[PDB]
């Protein structure tokens, strides 16, 4: 109940109009900024209690990051946009030796949202979803998580099969990407962790804050 | 902990 | 179309009526046999070239085997009951090393699956779509793959709604336990690969050979 | 490769 799809479209449309690796890093450090207040704008978050929100952020934000510049590539040939306003090419990609992440966020995510041609407000209930994890360790009351996300996908079913009544399997797909961005959002946590064990790409201070501990 | 979490999110 | 849930049930019905560790690999060993043909039973699965039967079961057996203990396990107190007839206490696994990884079965699987009372049926369902998962690499025909899987969930929605209609969420909160499964399922592996590293702990030949290559 | 689960799944 009160989790308007609107709302929820409003926050993606609010927050957003050589070594590869570095510049994506950058641009991942640059959106945790922007990602903060993106989490205000959805519906109820900030009324969780402080602690709750810096465990929903702590441990989704490499998901709803992903989500971001991957819906943001739709219209990219073979790469991605990122928020830098900089672009990363397969080969490029592939040059740097992260070609293997790279093709999975272009096959799994990508190339999946243009196929089905997933709207902002379908990719902001999504993140929605994502953003309120009731398995997140740590929470206070798990119990009122899991109520949110539920009001958030009862919304986006609605959204769907009102805009989209020829085809009432969108719902479902949608949340079938959510397995892939699980996965490759492990992906590319494993990979950050290596670059700043081996010393070399530059961390900013927001992105390293993320990758401490827990 | 968290510092830059938790000052963004009270502002 | 073509997709009834209750060949999908009679397929669960039909495959099943001291280091803990070492229990629990010799459990998988045993079940992996018995997952072929699980699989078999499934409605158009063995109609699949068999290159692709085989990628599927590589890139899910481990999802696979651990939505059915897990599912297998709701009766029971603090642990899990292995397909061999043994019982995993948490302190038993918490004393082998592996209470983490046990302590996410219990809390994101079995308890929710507890709570909600997941059915046969929709496990089965469950099941039957992480089976055909179009995103496994390799695939000849990944549209087909996807193709069977929409009409998996097309079954289960079908299903819900229908016996549970007092639960319009229920379909998606069973969709959404999948993203947690992915997640475990690649810890799992993780272990599996650790031990086999290590040498300790036996590792029996199905199993050996998922471990194996690619 | 993949010896025993072709088997398997051949029969
Ligand atoms: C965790 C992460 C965050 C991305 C933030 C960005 C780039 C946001 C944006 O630009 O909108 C992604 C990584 C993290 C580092 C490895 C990596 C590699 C490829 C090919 C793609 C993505 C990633
Ligand atoms: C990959 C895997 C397969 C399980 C198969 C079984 C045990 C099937 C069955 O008994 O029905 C699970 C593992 C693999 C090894 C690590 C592990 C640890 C815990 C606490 C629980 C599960 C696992």
């Amino acid at each position: 109940e009160d989790m308007p799809v609107e709302r929820i479209l409003e926050a993606e449309l609010a927050v957003e109009p050589n070594d590869p690796v570095t510049n994506i890093c950058q641009a991942a450090d640059k959106q945790l900024f922007t990602l903060v207040e993106w989490a205000k704008r959805i519906p109820h978050f900030s009324e969780l209690p402080l602690d709750d929100q810096v465990i929903l952020l702590r441990a989704g934000w490499n998901e709803l990051l992903i989500a971001s510049f991957s819906h943001r590539s739709i219209a990219v040939k073979d790469g991605i946009l990122l928020a830098t306003g900089l672009h990363v090419h397969r080969n490029s990609a592939h040059s740097a030796g992260v070609g293997a992440i790279f093709d999975r966020v272009l096959t799994e995510l990508v190339s999946k949202m243009r196929d089905m041609q997933m709207d902002k407000t379908e990719l902001g209930c999504l993140r929605a979803i994502v953003l309120f994890n009731p398995d997140s360790k740590g929470l206070s009351n798990p119990a009122e998580v899991e109520a949110l996300r539920e009001k958030v996908y009862a919304s986006l079913e609605a959204y769907c099969k009102h805009k989209y009544p020829e085809q009432p399997g969108r719902f479902a797909k949608l949340l079938l990407r959510l397995p892939a961005l699980r996965s490759i959002g492990l992906k590319c946590l494993e990979h950050l962790f290596f670059f700043k064990l081996i010393g070399d790409t530059p961390i900013d201070t927001f992105l390293m804050e993320m990758l401490e501990a827990p | 902990k968290h510092k830059i979490l938790h000052r963004l999110l009270q502002d």
